[PDB]
């Protein structure tokens, strides 16, 4: 069918968007990569948005797991730079409140406003 | 493509100063646009010496690839992948009876390449939220042109298509490509972005009311671009 | 050479395993073929490039 062209056409656009997505996520980690996936659901194409939003639903699952251990308990978790708070690892006593927690400004995503990240801190 | 890399940064800096909380807003890297396989827009012998009923199948199959911006084998898509204009080089020999009708079908290829490059550059984050949805919804009208082309190639392989049938099948799509190409050239030319390319779509919809082939296009384009507004 | 060999080759460049009559000689751009037979590849070989990407 022109050597399976008609069969491959519906995966053809599905190859275009993912092959662009490997180059927009180039060298990123944490919230920045979540922004690089959220960029392709700021688009007004229904097919591109429906293709990408599934990957986005998977990609922010560790981020939001770190988020629900920081609102409910108070001590974050990451293993690389993945979290929008950059905690002070040095001990404080009762002066804990003023110096322990400061805002990391590389892992706030684009689906979260700066107001949210400040308030969650 | 080459000229756009300037325009992107200038128009980004204006709207970056305007907003007071635009934070971690990414941009697409340049090699997404540079490569001719991440975009929809891209042995050879003199066709004149062959029989009449083989040259027909030849130039029709070659033309069907030329519509989407790439060489078939005997009509070549000239390599630019830049401005709002593209040229194609048909071989300087063909049977006259085929050749006139081929020349009449040839403008829809130059009226696809210029559309698709505008769709690539202005779906980014430097031309405004409405222009991104506009290029993303002109991408759908280019998708239907591609679906048509795939069906025509399929029918042509099984010996059910000719240049007369191809000419009859592409006429509404020739109108769709002409309207989108004129709009793309106009929005690029005046450096329009944002809501100035939500007014032009309103004017074009009022212009056509005697066709209903272009009126529905313009109505759909206006409806889709104003969803973020 | 018959058409069926080209069919079998193109069915493998979707997997990312190279063919015989179609091969990847440059990695920056798509597969390059090593008369209706040749014309399908100018759309089909891009998909092998993207799958490998």
């Amino acid at each position: 069918l022109r050597r399976l062209l008609v069969w491959t056409y519906d995966p053809k656009i599905r190859l275009k968007t993912l092959a662009a997505l490997v180059d927009h996520c180039q060298g990123r980690k944490g919230g920045e990569l979540a922004s690089a996936v959220h960029a392709y659901t700021k688009t007004g194409d229904p097919y591109m948005r429906s293709l990408v939003q599934h990957i986005l639903s998977l990609v922010s699952h560790p981020v939001l797991s770190f988020l629900y251990r920081w609102i409910y308990d108070g001590e974050l978790e990451d293993t690389y730079h993945e979290f929008f708070v950059a905690s002070d690892p040095t001990v404080k006593t009762d002066r804990l409140w003023h110096d322990k927690y400061t805002l990391r400004k590389s892992m706030i995503p684009s689906f979260m406003t700066m107001d949210q990240s400040r308030k969650v801190l | 493509l080459q000229q756009s890399l300037e325009l992107k940064r200038k128009m980004l800096r204006d709207k970056q100063n305007k907003k007071n909380s635009g934070q971690h807003l990414p941009i697409f890297p340049a090699w997404v646009y540079e490569r001719p396989a991440l975009i929809g827009d891209f042995t050879a012998l003199p066709i004149g010496t062959l029989p009449l009923a083989s040259q027909e199948s030849a130039v029709v199959e070659d033309l069907l690839y030329v519509l989407v911006g790439v060489d078939g084998r005997y009509v070549s898509a000239q390599p630019l992948a830049g401005r709002q204009s593209r040229t194609f080089l048909v071989d300087p020999n063909l049977d006259l009876s085929i050749r006139e009708l081929v020349h009449r079908i040839l403008p829809v290829a130059a009226s696809y390449s210029a559309v698709t490059r505008f769709i690539e550059e202005k779906s980014s984050f430097e031309y405004g939220q409405v222009n991104h949805a506009l290029a993303a919804a002109m991408r759908t009208l280019v998708k239907e042109h591609l679906i048509l082309v795939s069906q025509l190639e399929q029918l042509h392989r099984q010996g059910l298509l000719s240049l007369q049938k191809l000419w009859f099948y592409i006429q509404p799509a020739m109108r769709t490509m002409d309207i989108l190409a004129s709009l793309a050239t106009s929005v690029d030319k005046g450096e329009c972005l944002g809501g100035s390319t939500l007014s032009l779509l309103h004017d074009r919809s009022f212009s056509y009311t005697g066709d209903s082939q272009a009126q529905e296009l313009c109505l759909y384009l206006t409806k889709a671009a104003s969803a973020p507004y | 050479i018959t058409e069926a060999a080209l069919v079998r080759d193109i069915l493998y460049v979707f997997q990312g395993i190279d063919g015989k009559n179609i091969k990847m000689n440059n990695t920056e751009n798509c597969y390059k073929v090593e008369r209706s037979l040749r014309d399908t590849a100018v759309r089909l070989s891009e998909l092998g490039w993207l799958h490998n990407k």
